[PDB]
């Protein structure tokens, strides 16, 4: 089909977090049917970033999700035309991120155009002081409302001390054409920074994601 | 309620349902409905290229200069996508030709970056600031160059030279 077992990734993010503007471009690759992908990211404008890179990494495509055959695949069905998604992340100390992404496909590459705004992060909290270590593994609840697919995650952002910062993810995923809608189900995630230089001007992100039914 | 139809209006504009849109507006739908990322019906129609819905929304009171949470205006979006006719009706309806989004980009920055020469020309004709700088100090000329849009870069360079001869 149009989604090959190996797909490349090209993306641009335009960002502004607590007034700091930046642009990040990435190139990557993954295996959509295995639910795994990696992206190499470079800050093209606004280097060095004065905040935790972890608030960006989940913005850097649920086409990369292993789905069992008894759950309709909202994301893969949407191609070649693709889909967009919109997300709010509400942080424990009142920081908020709003993210929008448009996912298209050109030959054997997915293309993402991302806008991300972060605001109200405490100047001395762990995001702006770069005291995060990464995301915990998570489970996203996927459910259909208003003819589109929604995802909710009660997430934890892990902190350098060993504690954690609760972050609530709400996402709306919007196919650009009609598709068969799934029932309520889960998507388990693991996301990791595999490499970064000292300032996180260069970063490689890895994510795995598997869908499963609600009972199991 | 204006609000609850406003939400159906957002959906109709996003899906391209010119008739739905018109039906919903006749029945009182809030033309300035917004969603959780600050998109209005006008933003959505401008991005999708639904010219007829753009016109209808403008005639019935839509805010031509609404900004979404990223500082993006309908004119940014039409310029980004190359919707020349929508760029023209937005400008005629009062769109701020020099609005800046959250990274400092004007509609001219986007037209230059995404290679839409006719939009570049309309925007300059309507007073777009050819020397506008984004938050990184880049001009529309710099973006044209970075993306290999030399014809646009030539147009911008000429307009910048000529602009040095005002009073």
């Amino acid at each position: 089909g149009v989604i090959k077992p190996d797909m490349k990734i090209k993306l641009k993010m335009e960002g502004n977090v607590n007034g700091h503007a930046f642009v990040i471009e990435g190139e990557g690759e993954g295996k959509p049917y295995d639910g795994t992908n990696t992206i190499n990211l470079e800050v093209k404008e606004g280097a060095p970033l004065p905040f935790s890179y972890d608030i960006l990494t989940t913005a850097f495509n649920r086409a990369f999700t292993k789905y069992p055959d008894d759950i309709p695949n909202y994301f893969k069905q949407s191609f070649p035309e693709g889909y967009s998604w919109e997300r709010t992340m509400t942080f424990e100390d009142k920081g908020i991120v709003k993210v929008k992404s448009d996912i298209s496909m050109e030959e054997d590459s997915f293309i993402y155009e991302i806008h991300l705004k972060g605001e109200n992060f405490p100047p001395n909290g762990p995001v702006m002081q770069k005291k995060t270590t990464g995301w915990d593994a998570s489970t996203e609840r996927m459910y259909v409302r208003d003819g589109v697919l929604k995802g909710d995650v009660k997430h934890k952002l892990l902190l350098e001390g060993g504690g954690h910062h609760r972050v609530d993810f709400k996402t709306i995923y919007r196919a650009k054409k009609a598709v068969k809608l799934p029932d309520y189900h889960f998507v388990d995630h693991r996301i990791e920074i595999l490499n970064h230089d000292k300032d996180y001007n260069k970063v490689t992100v890895y994510e795995s994601a598997v869908a499963r039914n609600s009972t199991d | 309620h204006g609000s609850d139809l406003g939400k159906k209006l957002l959906e109709a504009a996003r899906a391209g349902q010119d008739d739905e849109v018109r039906i919903l507006m006749a029945n009182g739908a809030d033309v300035n409905a917004t969603d959780w990322v600050g998109m209005t019906p006008l933003h959505l129609a401008a991005w999708k290229g639904h010219l007829e819905i753009v016109e209808v929304l403008l005639k019935t009171g839509a805010d031509v200069n609404a900004h979404d949470v990223f500082g993006t205006t309908p004119l940014h979006l039409a310029a980004h996508r190359g919707h020349l006719e929508i760029v023209e009706v937005l400008l005629k309806a009062g769109a701020d030709v020099n609005a800046q989004d959250m990274v400092g980009k004007t509609p001219l920055h986007l037209a230059a970056y995404y290679g839409h020469l006719e939009i570049v020309e309309v925007l300059l004709k309507h007073g777009a600031d050819v020397n506008a700088q984004d938050k990184f100090g880049k001009t529309p000329f710099d973006l044209a160059i970075d993306n290999g849009n030399e014809d646009i870069a030539e147009v911008l360079q000429k307009a910048a030279k000529l602009n040095d001869y005002k009073d």
